[PDB]
């Protein structure tokens, strides 16, 4: 029961894995991990990608800054 | 006393061959479909007690229980003529008609989740049954309620009632013919480790030796899995035919287990039917000798064991049992057990007891017997090591190419790896080695 | 407390420099993102492979939507990530904001 749960969600996490790399929305492992459970705890997902969007726009321009 | 069998059908076939012995049974006995005793089995001699449970209308109902996880064979069952022959409450039907999907781990997942289910009713027949003896699972090695639940009921069986016989009859998958189930070969190793386990002992029914017999020896073309069922049904009702009428040896499904099982683990029956013939195939005033059945048993026509023909297994009978239903001269017996032994008409296992016994018992009044001799063969021979060794070697190209492993994966049984097919695979091998030993002189 | 330790994390790990560290980084980065408590989509799945299917055409892909179809029904599996509309949402938004 919990066994068959388990790799159900491991073969879901991989699916959405393979979805993005699909849809080439260049999200990392780890933040994506973070952003399902962020998700399924309640979040909304609008305003993390905003976040995330700007802090790597933040670390472009530092980048550009430093050039 | 009576020795009423909990009959547990798993899967289709499991269930198709549990509704057809059933109906065989109820024919044997005069009971009508409805379980009113026909009007001429009233003075029959069938022990009704013995083989049916009497329930509240005095219906001859064995105490049969079919639990399966597909609801085709659970409403055929429920649809033939029999229904009200056997108890509703018995027959226990899970609503999720999935099935295990061929796949013997999901099976015995399927089996264990319906164990409340089925436990329950295998308790109440054993509780509705004055003297009930044991449980008799009619299964399909390949599928995977009819092996994995197949083996979840028959340790099921054997756990709530340790001391009583778990007899199975266990649908072998062929091994000649391409399974449609490529995960069918693990589903036949589990089938075959649940009857070397949680089975006292297992009565292979291989379904491409059911068609080979049925097309060559009753001219059956294409025999079906209802033609199998059928087939079933009539040695089952064949070898009850002494249960409902009371002969003088072999009264009880122990005694024939211990007459034919020199090995309490090697119990792997082959089967066979004597005269392998079509009902429209009357014997013209051929006065079938008692040499003259065992010769035409020992035929391989006559065999319903799908035993590989394999010339590195000597297969040999470790106990030869030869069931004559019908007038059947006693002192006929005695001529062939002579004649046979004198030219060999049946080959014994070197290491096992030679049982070579004549007994002559009545026939079912209830069931007419086309020929005044028929016979029913149940035989301990390594030919069923060949038919092990070939579930056992498709057994393992599944697990080894990953055959439908997928299917086999998705089941706690199989989840970490394919253990239970590995399993499974190891237990019919070694069953296979011993009956190899045994037809060998090395097996004691 | 959950909500500002990923976005403190976000922005110490994307962002070179956290957003602690310009306090009118952090004010703007709240004003935007506390708008509401529930996820703002609608309850049509079809949207989601829409999008897909838009992120594949502008991304000169013609049959890569059949790879989030075929994804869905392994992914439904478990059944209980009932909250993923917005998911479905940031995940097209950032197909399309970088495509």
């Amino acid at each position: 029961a919990a066994a068959a749960n388990l790799n159900a969600v491991r073969e879901t996490m991989d699916v959405l894995l393979e979805i993005s790399r699909i849809l080439n929305t260049g999200l990392d492992m780890e933040t994506l991990s973070i952003c399902v459970r962020l998700c399924e705890q309640g979040i909304n997902p609008e305003a993390l990608s905003s976040v995330i969007k700007e802090l790597r726009k933040a670390t472009e321009a530092l980048k550009a800054a430093e050039n | 006393m009576p020795r009423e069998i909990i009959t547990l059908q798993l899967g289709q076939c499991g269930n198709q061959i549990g509704f057809e012995f059933w109906k065989q049974l109820c024919a044997e006995h005069g009971i009508s479909p409805e379980g009113i005793v026909e009007e001429f089995a009233t003075e029959g001699t069938d022990r009704k007690d013995v083989f049916f449970y009497q329930a509240d209308d005095e219906h001859y109902i064995p105490r049969a229980v079919l639990l399966d996880l597909e609801p085709r064979v659970i409403h055929s069952i429920l649809n033939s003529p029999y229904a009200k022959l056997y108890n509703p409450e018995n027959i226990y039907l899970s609503e999720h008609g999935g099935g295990a999907g061929n796949n013997w781990a999901s099976g015995f997942s399927q089996g264990e989740k319906i164990h409340e289910d089925i436990f329950d009713i295998i308790d109440r027949e054993a509780d509705g049954s004055d003297s009930l003896e044991g449980f008799v699972l009619c299964h399909s090695i390949a599928g995977g309620t009819g092996s994995g639940l197949g083996s979840y009921l028959l340790e099921r069986l054997n756990d709530r009632y340790p001391k009583k016989l778990v007899q199975t009859y266990s649908v072998f998958p062929n091994q000649d013919e391409m399974s449609d189930v490529v995960v069918q070969p693990y589903n036949s190793l589990l089938t075959l480790k649940r009857l070397t386990q949680n089975a006292d002992c297992v009565v292979v029914l291989d379904n491409t030796a059911l068609n080979r017999i049925a097309t060559d020896r009753l001219h059956i073309q294409n025999p079906s899995f209802s033609q199998i069922n059928q087939l079933v049904s009539t040695i089952m009702s064949a070898s009850t035919t002494t249960l409902r009428y009371p002969g003088y040896m072999n009264n009880d499904l122990i005694g024939l287990i211990a007459s034919l099982i020199p090995t309490p683990r090697l119990h792997f029956l082959m089967t066979g039917y004597t005269p392998l013939t079509t009902d429209q195939s009357v014997a013209s005033v051929r006065k079938t000798t008692v040499l003259d059945v065992m010769r035409r048993l020992l035929q391989p026509k006559n065999v319903m064991v799908s035993t590989g023909r394999d010339r590195q297994t000597n297969h040999c009978y470790i106990a030869i049992l030869n069931i004559i239903q019908g007038e059947v001269d006693p002192t006929q017996v005695h001529k062939s057990l002579q004649r046979i032994r004198e030219r060999k008409l049946a080959n014994f296992i070197p290491w096992g007891p030679a049982s070579i016994q004549v007994a002559l018992s009545r026939k079912s009044p209830y069931l007419p017997s086309a020929h005044r001799v028929s016979g029913l063969m149940m035989a301990n021979h390594t030919s069923i090591s060949s038919l092990f060794e070939s579930s056992c070697q498709q057994y393992d190209k599944l697990r080894k190419r990953e055959a439908f492993l997928e299917q086999f994966r998705k089941e706690d049984i199989f989840k970490e790896n394919f253990d239970e097919l590995d399993r499974s695979r190891e237990v019919v091998q070694e069953l296979i080695d011993e009956y190899h030993a045994a037809t060998r002189p090395d097996y004691i | 407390k959950s909500p500002n330790v990923l976005l403190q994390n976000l922005c110490c790990r994307i962002l070179g420099k956290s957003e602690a560290d310009v306090a009118q980084q952090f004010q703007y980065a709240v004003r935007v993102i506390g708008s509401n408590f529930a996820p703002t989509v609608e309850r049509d799945e079809f949207l989601v492979a829409e999008k897909i299917k838009k992120e594949l055409t502008r991304q000169r892909r013609e049959a890569d939507a059949a790879l989030f179809s075929e994804l869905h029904r392994k992914l439904h599996s478990q059944g209980v990530l009932k909250n993923k509309w917005s998911i479905l949402y940031l995940l097209l938004s950032l197909s399309e904001d970088p495509r």
